[PDB]
């Protein structure tokens, strides 16, 4: 931890708003004494977010006004792990949790987040365990030919993410253009891969694009093509 | 109090320990009322002549053994709970402790000392540890089982216990002046001896003068004296404590005969049963010898609490300046300015010396300043007062002009780093080394500040680059390697004000040229205040400073000093002993151990005797054919009030010879310690380990421990053997069959109690090393201090201390837990074997075999009998404690001094001719021994001359006499008096021959007529040419005024008596003995110039003729002076 | 919380990313160069000091109740958020921080619009989207319009990251319609405005 | 490691006078196992003399000198010290440090005390009592005789006399000639000084036709005496 | 608690078994002990309890016990043999060691040679007069000198200092020595030393005349 960081992964899933979880984030390289452990929030589309703070030094404890009350972080100078407990699990709880380190022991800093780990990303959600869909995105016959044609496949109805989406079976990846998947109202998501090319390639080569959602365990194919309606 | 450190689980830990210790206690008395259904019911079988005697017999049988698994359980959950609520709260007095120490000033630091310190934390502890683990719960298990005969006997048959009840009270006198006059005597004793003691402190305290003039002997004897006293009412409480045991023995036994007459009326008026009666003796019994077998365990408490006691001092303490509180302002934005204001400060070890006396300084944010002048004149006096080690007496420092009181310390210390004086370093990596910079620096953060002073090629060089070991005070490297570390290190801190002193005088000017320029543009916007070393990087400083006693007048920049002339235009220009010898240090006084073992065989199987009273007694209480009661119990009654007069004589003989043969071995082997460390080399005290407190306690407490060995272990062992010893013949007598089944628990216990032991002792050597490793940690803080502080590291060092601490820790709960399995084994087997073997001796009777009485007296005899293993085993951990301390003072005694000080044979020169000779002689001391003290030294002096010695501060100006007066031998060279060569002198007359003025020559605890008289013993000097030697000191002029003429007892080390007049007697203490060759190393000091001189003007036509070698850097009596020396590293130049 | 100074543009001037304090406060804040997708790394704390990892561009102190991060000489070696955390009570705000980047020039998009197959129908939704690629700066609107009828809520704007070299983004307004409006529909237009193209771009169809 | 006992002191005393002698027991230690004192008989054989168990503190000291030769064993400079009183005439003994047994190997019980013999020994201090200074060896070379034979064997050889102490190195032709020279011992002189005698025979033909030189060598006196030996020419 | 050497001076040949029986004292009880010294030395360690032999050491020492007897023989006397045995009690508080023993080598009587010289004329100067009398190669060691001042028996002022063994062929060499002051030395001319040696079969008297 003085030469790298040893905050190790604790307390990684899924949870549902009749779900909680007791989170960790098992410091090492140093002891407890040593610091305060943090944690935030990373709220989607906003900044970073503060829930609490504790020292085992004095075993000190200030959470936020949100997630106030219904919470508790009990760190264990013996074992050496921090555990916020998430419980009443409504939706915006949702994140990746960065949990992170301080020093106590050097009043200078005045920041106690000098080190930080990735966060255990936590998800609600609703209705899970449904495989994707591929969709061309198929060009109609009036799109711009010899200029620049882009034509793709849509990944619809799935969860959860990642989704694996390739072009051409690896032979074609560039030119293609990788949306993020955006949230949908189902609280599903949606993102697109459109491919800039000239339509007269089409005239003479079909693409296949392959959709692979292994947190679905599904591999769905189809070759895009020219709409001839 | 001592429970005061207690949680709650602690405290529940407590309570079910000692509710099962009372418990635990009201077993056997139980065990008599269930005693007295049976003897009733089968003495009214055995004397009427009952077919379900097996059924009977065997039913009480499994009683006593369903209290078998009662006093199982209830022994080591005692012994559990308790061991583990003592170490809880051991670990928790600990840590808050050592955090108080951590926490508790430099001053306290400078008043105390440290092996003085890690002694008391780890012996104190673990004195206390003993003190609070189990012996409560014995105590309360014995008093319960006592306490409970009370009740038994009233239930029981309320009748007899009417009368001994009756009889209580005026025991309750007997006891009463028993702890009336044992403390009024043990108080006084104390109070005087610690007289006794405050003597060999004072005189162990300056043995350099003690050897220097020989008056070792007149010291043995002030110890001897205030020993004398001590002594005497010694034997004395001896004594009175014994009188008192005895008194109550005598009343126990005449309330005895009272009670069995009186009811014997009862049982012969054919009234309740001879089971009530009987029982209410039995019950009345047990309870009381053993609640009288109780003094080690009341000692242990004692000890505890005298122990707890200035611990709780040290912890509840709170200086006014603290290093664990936001106790005031910590704001950000700092310029690091620092200026002095009209300091007036002193020591609190040093008090009555003042050093800085008001200084109006000025230093500004970003402008370095030169602190230079000569030594001594206050750099350091200036350092250490701005990191507030010692709160500044009536001076104050500022930043920004505010309180630094209210400047939170935390925060001061740690915004400033000022690389030290001297760098010291720790038994660290250079990682961690530097990372006491702060703690959490990056590898890059460490390396890239580390070049900053070329720390690079000897560090990228080792095997494991960096993480190879810095050894003892960097031991595993020196100067040129060093000071390198250092002046980066606390740098890392990027100090708003570093501070240089000295800090780079170790090695090559390159690397010194690194850290000054390094830290010369790293100052942009930091000041740092500069101690250099050469007269062109004092010049690094934008100011100039002149150091002149207490006042700031002269200072500033190139331009702005040199031209004042001030200063700164002059500053240009263990090997085990044995069982025997332990045993054979006290042959003399034979006959009072005889004694005490005759008397302790008496004592002890006194009680089955009481077996052998109370069984015939059962017999002749069953027909009563005649008026038996008043005309045989008479005679019982009787042979009750012999016991008890045989008692007193018994009991005082016994406790008052050990009480004699205990003082006979306590002043014997105190006098002959106190001499032999006084005839030593020299080399033995000039050490570290061996030092004054360490020593005093050497003393004190190993005689102590030397006696508490034999001194109470033959009578109490005693009693214990004898008396199952006792028991064992009755019982092997009576009939054959009963000792050896209810032996059958002595494979039990005795393995058992082996393997504690053993195991135990084992617990103590794991122990002995975890706490070591722990106090390696201690020891380096309670030592370092003076950096500890600065580097305000030391919380991670409370920390992994703690983190250590955990090791006695789980120790403890293994002890606990084998200790509480051992010692339950051992209960539950003596219940177990009574039930057993009462069982089969039932069907015995039901021979006929054994007359019912006959079992009765031998079942008696044992429950009798067993009831003195109850700390049989518990004076074991003092013995190994004596055996220890026995080696100890061991070592002390036949260590054959290489230069002894009785020199024997040899030359005894009985005429002096002056002439000393130096020709190439060097030499280094023994501390540290990397480096020298002389380079080659070549001197000499004929008589009468005076070669005088002149140069810088320190420089080896004190080693000049040490190597005449033959406390060393110089390593290579030649040193001797006249031809004859010094080797062959007998060192009495040289050293009574010779004249020194010590650096600081101490008065003792005397008056003021023998301290001068000190200088010749061998013969006592007379009361009137002292005064002549004390006019021609200019000294007695004086005693014109003081209160009595001579007998001023000027107290420890100068109490009444300033300095100057204890310098101002300094040469009044050799005179008379004719000094012809005098060493004087610093003079005259502390004095006035007008009679300062007459230290050597009273001489000045006197000391001609005999020679001497005069030294007091001063100008008025050097320039008059022949020869000259100048110290350049250990010459002659 | 801070007010984003979010800079992106030619080469050449100081930002001084600002701060300004949620409260009034001891000065204590933590900057951190966080890649969306990433963990926030330490750059200064103290709002003056220089931990370690860093190199010499990061730098701030304070000027009153700003606090100030300093990268100068717009490179193309700038794209990042920045990070503000407050600090000095027993609670702590933020600063949500900026997102920089380099700016060539003003991008040329092209748009194009895709109905949905009868794959899409057999389900019971489908999807018309308006695809832009290669348009910068960030800003665009795309909007549709079925049946001359300034149409909004059924606009999903799914947009890419920045594109790492030429900073040419991509994005896609998808207008979802179910059985029910799908088919009672004849013709979608989709009106693209981005500040590079003078006029609206417009790209529409028939339903046939 | 092993038992090393080196010696040191001693050796020069008149009688009526003291000294240490001191055995550095290094390589082990003092006290586990006894240490005592040999003595050895100039010229006669040996004797046993006193001994210290320092573990027993139980110390012995001889007959004829009990009060004299007080004993001590320093365990923490692991070193023998013999505090010797007035080491009277015939006392001129080797005195040698010797170490008891060890019938395991590790140490030394106190009861039946030393039965097994002493499995290890040193080298000590040759001490020697007299009042004789350092003085000169005169030596006269008793000359082969006037009467020497002629066609035969005739020895030739010198006497060194008071002196002391010993040792002269009496050799033949500046030492070169050494064969068959028979080494008398340094017998003391009446007042307390020393010499010897020292003869080598030579064939008939050799006695005048070279000449012989008896050379002594004596250190405590600084005299290397050449003196020429020849037949007597009445 | 005592000691008696029995075995004194024993100089038998190499080969053959060579007995030295050193009888101790009443009730030592099983605490012998046969000590090696090699001329000019101290002594090593052979065996103990007569039951045990040291480690490292050649078994030829056998010890074989009866009451007061301890009865060690050597049996084959290497060249590392033929030096200084002694014979020392451990038992009783105390220890005693006895007087040098000694295992020699035997040869055949060999030719004697005897020398007489008369002090020439740089010893009669300080007035002392030693004149000297020598016996080399005469083997065995047991032989007797006689010395005679004017016809007439002269005692008193003879000290024979008898040299060691060659270990080669096991002779000897033998000097006496005598002392007289100037005022006898002038008063008596003719002195005598004869010798009563194995080999010289009749005493031989070499007689020399004062000067
Ligand atoms: C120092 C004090 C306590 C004196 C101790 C001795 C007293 C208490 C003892 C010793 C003499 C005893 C008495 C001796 C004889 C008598 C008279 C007789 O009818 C029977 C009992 C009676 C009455 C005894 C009672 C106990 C007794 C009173």
């Amino acid at each position: 931890e003085i030469s790298e960081v040893q905050l190790v992964e604790s307390g990684g899933g899924l949870v549902q708003p009749g779900g909680s979880l007791r989170l960790s984030c098992a410091a090492s390289g140093f002891n407890f004494s040593s610091s305060s452990i943090h944690w935030v929030r990373q709220a989607p589309g906003k900044g970073l977010e503060w829930v609490a703070s504790i020292s085992s030094s004095s075993g000190s404890t200030s959470y936020a006004d949100s997630v106030k009350g219904r919470f508790t972080i009990s760190a264990d100078t013996s074992k050496n792990t921090a555990y916020l407990q998430m419980n009443s699990l409504r939706a915006e709880d949702t994140a990746v949790y960065y949990c992170a380190r301080a020093y106590i022991w050097w009043y200078q800093m005045r920041q106690a987040m000098d080190y930080w780990g990735q966060g255990t990303l936590v998800t609600v959600s609703s209705a899970s365990t449904k495989g994707p869909s591929v969709f061309p995105l198929a060009p109609s016959s009036k799109s711009t030919s010899g200029g620049t044609a882009a034509l793709g496949c849509l990944v619809k109805d799935y969860f959860p993410e990642p989704v694996t989406v390739s072009w051409n079976s690896g032979a074609l990846t560039s030119g293609v253009h990788t949306f993020p998947a955006v949230l949908q109202s189902s609280g599903l998501y949606s993102l697109s891969s459109v491919v800039t090319v000239p339509s007269s390639s089409l005239g003479t080569q079909t693409y296949i694009c392959n959709v692979n959602h292994k947190p679905s365990n599904t591999k769905v194919d189809k070759k895009v093509e020219p709409k001839s309606c | 109090t001592l429970f005061r450190y207690s949680d709650w689980q602690d405290k529940l830990f407590m309570s079910l320990g000692t509710i099962m210790a009372i418990a635990h206690g009201s077993g056997l008395p139980l065990m008599m009322i269930v005693f007295g259904e049976m003897t009733d019911k089968f003495v009214d079988t055995a004397g009427n002549f009952g077919k379900i005697l097996e059924e009977e017999m065997t039913r009480y049988a499994y009683y006593y053994s369903g209290l078998g698994a009662g006093v199982l359980v209830a022994a080591y959950i005692q012994v559990s709970f308790w061991t583990l609520a003592a170490g809880r709260q051991i670990r928790k007095i600990r840590q808050k402790f050592f955090h108080a120490i951590l926490r508790q000033e430099i001053g306290w630091f400078d008043i105390n000392d440290t092996t003085e310190l890690n002694t008391r934390l780890t012996d104190d502890i673990s004195k206390i540890s003993e003190g609070i683990g189990d012996k409560v719960g014995m105590f309360f298990q014995a008093v319960a089982t006592f306490f409970a005969g009370f009740i038994v006997g009233f239930i029981r048959g309320w009748k007899l216990t009417l009368v001994i009840m009756a009889i209580s009270p005026i025991l309750g006198l007997s006891a009463a002046v028993w702890a009336k006059i044992l403390s009024a005597f043990s108080d006084k004793e104390l109070a005087a001896y610690a007289k006794a003691g405050a003597v060999a402190e004072e005189a162990l305290g300056a043995i350099r003068t003690v050897i220097a003039f020989g008056g070792q002997n007149k010291e043995l004897e002030r110890y001897q004296k205030h020993l004398e006293n001590a002594k005497e009412i010694g034997i004395k409480k001896a004594i009175s404590a014994n009188i008192s045991m005895g008194i109550a023995f005598l009343l126990i036994y005449a309330s005895y005969a009272l009670a069995f007459w009186y009811g014997s009326t009862l049982v012969i008026s054919k009234e309740y049963t001879i089971g009530n009666a009987m029982t209410v003796f039995f019950s009345i019994l047990i309870g009381a010898f053993s609640v009288g077998q109780a003094a080690p365990c009341i000692d242990a408490f004692a000890n505890a609490r005298g122990a707890a006691y200035v611990i709780f001092d040290i912890i509840d303490n709170n200086p006014k300046i603290d290093s664990f509180s936001e106790r005031g302002h910590k704001p950000d934005s700092i310029k690091g300015n620092l200026e002095f204001n009209d300091v007036h400060f002193s020591y609190p070890s040093r008090a009555n010396v003042k050093i800085l006396k008001g200084l109006n300084l000025k230093v500004q944010s970003g402008q370095t300043v030169a602190l230079v002048g000569s030594s001594g004149c206050g750099k350091s006096t200036t350092v250490q007062l701005i990191q507030r080690l010692y709160d500044p007496d009536e001076g104050t420092i500022n930043i920004d002009g505010q309180d630094i009181r209210n400047f939170n310390v935390n925060y001061l210390r740690e915004i400033i780093g000022v690389v030290s004086q001297e760098p010291v370093l720790f038994s660290t990596t250079i990682a961690e080394n530097i990372c006491y910079g702060r703690g959490n620096v990056t590898m890059d953060e460490i390396k890239k500040a580390v070049k900053e002073a070329n720390a690079y090629e000897f560090i990228m060089k080792l095997p494991q680059k960096f993480d190879t070991l810095v050894g003892e005070r960097g031991a595993q490297l020196s100067g040129g390697q060093k000071q390198r570390i250092a002046i980066a290190r606390a740098l890392v801190r990027n100090p708003k004000i570093l501070l240089l002193d000295e800090a780079t005088s170790a090695l090559d000017t390159e690397s010194e040229a690194e850290v000054q320029a390094a830290l010369d543009k790293a100052r942009e916007g930091r000041t740092t205040i500069v101690i250099a070393h050469r007269l062109s990087t004092v010049r690094n400083a934008d100011v100039i400073a002149g150091f002149e006693d207490g006042v700031i007048v002269e200072q500033g920049s190139h331009s702005e000093l040199m031209k004042k002339e001030g200063v700164y235009f002059k500053l240009v220009n263990v090997p085990p002993v044995s069982f025997l010898k332990v045993l054979k240090l006290n042959k003399t006084e034979w006959p009072y151990f005889v004694v005490g073992t005759v008397c302790a065989i008496a004592n002890g199987g006194l009680q089955p005797a009481f077996s052998v009273i109370f069984s015939e007694i059962i017999a002749i209480f069953g027909p009563g054919d005649d008026a038996v009661k008043q005309q045989k119990c008479n005679i019982f009654s009787l042979i009750f009030l012999f016991l008890g007069i045989i008692s007193f004589f018994t009991f005082f003989l016994q406790g008052f010879t050990f009480g004699k043969a205990g003082e006979i071995l306590t002043r014997r082997l105190r006098s002959m310690a106190f001499k032999a460390m006084l005839r030593q080399d020299m080399s033995w005290f000039d050490d570290h380990k061996n030092s004054t407190g360490a020593l005093s306690t050497r003393l004190a407490t190993d005689a102590a421990q030397v006696q508490g060995a034999t001194g109470t272990r033959l009578a109490l062992i005693a009693q214990n053997i004898a008396n199952l010893g006792t028991g064992i013949i009755i019982s092997f007598i009576y009939g054959w069959q009963l000792t050896l089944l209810l032996l059958a628990v002595v494979p039990i216990i005795a393995v058992s109690g082996i393997v504690e032991m053993k195991l135990l002792a084992g617990n103590a050597k794991r122990d002995k090393k975890e706490l070591e490793a722990a106090g390696k940690i201690a020891t380096e803080a309670i030592e370092n201090i003076r950096t500890v502080v600065s580097l305000t590291q030391e919380r991670k060092f409370e920390s992994m201390y703690v983190e250590k601490l955990y090791g006695p820790y789980r120790n403890s709960v293994q002890k606990a837990h084998i200790y509480g399995i051992t010692f339950s084994i051992s209960q539950a087997f003596m219940y177990f074997s009574y039930a057993g073997c009462f069982r089969f001796g039932a069907y015995l009777i039901v021979n006929g075999h054994m007359r019912f009485r006959d079992v009765i007296l031998v079942f008696s005899a044992i429950v009798f009998g067993a009831v003195a293993l109850g700390h049989a085993s518990s004076f074991a951990p003092d013995y190994a404690k004596a055996k220890l301390s026995a080696a100890h003072l061991f070592m002390l005694f036949e260590r054959q001094p290489l230069i002894d000080s009785y020199s024997e044979e040899g030359l005894k020169p009985d005429k002096f001719e002056g002439n000393i000779t130096f020709n190439e002689v060097v030499f280094n001391y023994p501390t540290r021994a990397n480096v020298p003290v002389l380079q080659g030294l070549s001197l000499e002096v004929k008589k009468g001359q005076t070669l005088a010695l002149v140069g810088s501060s320190g420089c080896g100006k004190s080693t000049v006499v040490q190597l005449l007066e033959r406390f060393y031998d110089p390593l290579a060279g030649t040193v001797l008096l006249d031809g004859q060569e010094a080797k062959k002198l007998n060192v009495q007359w040289l050293r009574a021959q010779l004249g020194i003025v010590s650096q600081e020559p101490i008065l003792f605890d005397c008056s003021i007529a023998e301290n001068i008289a000190y200088g010749d013993n061998s013969r006592v000097v007379s009361q009137d040419e002292i005064v002549s030697a004390a006019k021609a000191a200019n000294i007695h002029p004086f005693i014109e005024t003081l209160p009595h003429k001579y007998e001023t007892r000027v107290g420890d080390k100068g109490t009444q008596l300033s300095g100057g007049q204890k310098q101002r007697i300094a040469i009044a203490r050799a005179l008379i003995r004719q000094p012809q060759i005098l060493l004087l190393d610093e003079a005259t000091s502390a004095l006035d110039t007008e009679s300062e001189k007459v230290v050597q003007e009273a001489l000045d036509k006197a000391r001609e003729g005999r020679t001497c070698i005069v030294i007091a850097h001063r100008l008025s009596t050097i320039q008059n002076a022949d020869l000259i020396v100048v110290f350049q590293n250990g010459r002659v130049k | 919380t801070q007010s984003p100074s979010s800079l992106s543009a030619s080469v050449g001037d100081r930002v001084t990313i600002t701060c300004r304090a949620s409260q009034s406060v001891s000065s204590a804040v933590a900057w951190y160069q966080q890649k969306p997708g990433k963990a926030p790394k330490l750059l200064i704390y103290s709002a003056s000091s220089l931990y370690s990892g860093v190199p010499s561009r990061f730098s701030g102190s304070r000027s009153g109740t700003d606090f100030t991060l300093t990268i100068s000489s717009l490179q193309p070696e700038d794209f990042a958020t920045y990070y503000c955390q407050q600090s000095s009570s027993s609670l702590i705000t933020f600063g949500q921080g900026t997102k920089v980047e380099i700016k060539r020039t003003v991008a040329a998009p092209s748009v194009f619009i895709f109905p949905p197959s009868d794959s899409q129908l057999k389900s019971g939704t489908a999807s018309v989207v308006c695809l832009l690629n290669n348009f910068y700066p960030r800003e665009a609107k795309v909007q549709w319009k079925v049946d001359n009828a300034l149409q909004s809520g059924n606009s999903q704007e799914s947009v890419t990251e920045q594109d790492s070299k030429d900073s040419t983004y991509s994005l896609s307004s998808t207008l979802t319609l179910s059985k029910a409006d799908y088919e009672k529909h004849k013709v979608y237009a989709c009106e693209v405005t981005h500040q590079g193209l003078s006029s609206p771009v417009t790209k529409s169809f028939n339903r046939g």
